[PDB]
């Protein structure tokens, strides 16, 4: 007998691949200042001198 | 060396996330007794009651 | 702008299916009086799908014996249509010239066991095709895939995505 | 089960997304940005090293 023709349970289908967000409390994450500089520093003046 | 340059392109953004994630990991170390060690909480002397 | 550099610049940087009470005002009046503990005029069933699984008003155990083919045998001391393939005229006739009335009662129940299994297989397939459309209908999906939205809406959460400082 | 909507946030400055400056102090985020020392004997030392 081919599979998926075998008798299966009548249940609510799977919710495994669902995306959840989280309620995090007030003091969990720190306050962040100083945006980091992604850009590399340039040393044209040092090698020019 | 094209992918060395790819590794030499996105390195300080990686250090920026390595700083903010470490900052939040330091935020996890908040206990309020490591900080001010005198947190006077509550006392009461001997009453007539 | 030179073509030795244009190939490398982008290289270095790549940039009728349910059986509930369909009136949406008798179901509410049923619960408004049910909390008090009162019956109502109209009837209300639980939700389900339609369709009846009706056996024994369908394929029966066949009658391969006659009206007296067992007691007279007691005296003389004796490709598929539904589930069985159609046999040829000459090949099956000598096969039924071999068997005994001790095995006719076996054969009747074997063929009934084939018939009931096929008549359950196809209804089971139709029932799965109905339940797969029930569960989609009861979950907001349409089929086969002034309003105000609640916070439990797809895309209307209250937890806004906070951005990192480097972005 | 009974979800409510947060109405509206009148945001003060520095309490906002993209409210971060390069001029802000890095209390945490331990990576530093260092002052280039341009001294001419130190220029010769940097050229040699």
């Amino acid at each position: 007998v081919d599979s998926k023709l075998l008798p299966k349970n009548i249940e609510p289908p799977l919710t495994s691949q669902y995306s959840t967000r989280h309620d995090a409390p007030r003091g969990l994450f720190p306050f962040e200042s100083y945006k980091p500089s992604v850009q590399l520093p340039d040393m044209a003046k040092l090698k020019k001198m | 060396a094209l992918y060395d340059y790819y590794a030499l392109q996105l390195l300080p953004l990686q250090k920026a996330v390595r700083g903010h994630v470490l900052q939040f990991e330091w935020h996890q170390n908040s206990l309020l007794t490591n900080t001010h060690p005198n947190f006077l909480s509550k006392i009461r002397n001997i009453n007539v009651q | 702008l030179s073509t030795n550099l244009i190939s490398k610049i982008s290289l270095l940087r790549p940039s009728p299916i349910v059986t509930e009470q369909p009136s949406a005002e008798i179901r509410e009046a049923y619960i408004e009086n049910f909390a008090k503990g009162e019956h109502i005029s109209a009837i209300v069933p639980g939700q389900s799908i339609s369709g009846t699984l009706e056996l024994s008003a369908q394929f029966r155990v066949p009658r391969y014996h006659s009206k007296n083919s067992f007691q007279q045998a007691l005296q003389m001391k004796a490709q598929y249509y539904r589930g069985l393939p159609l046999y040829e005229k000459n090949t099956l006739l000598e096969r039924l010239k071999q068997l005994t009335p001790n095995e006719i009662k076996e054969l009747e129940h074997l063929h009934d066991a084939v018939f009931v299994n096929t008549g359950l297989q196809n209804v089971r397939k139709v029932r799965t095709k109905k339940w797969k459309k029930y569960w989609q209908y009861k979950a907001g999906i349409p089929i086969g895939l002034k309003r105000v939205p609640n916070p439990n809406f797809l895309g209307n959460c209250n937890i806004k995505d906070f951005k990192p400082p480097y972005i």
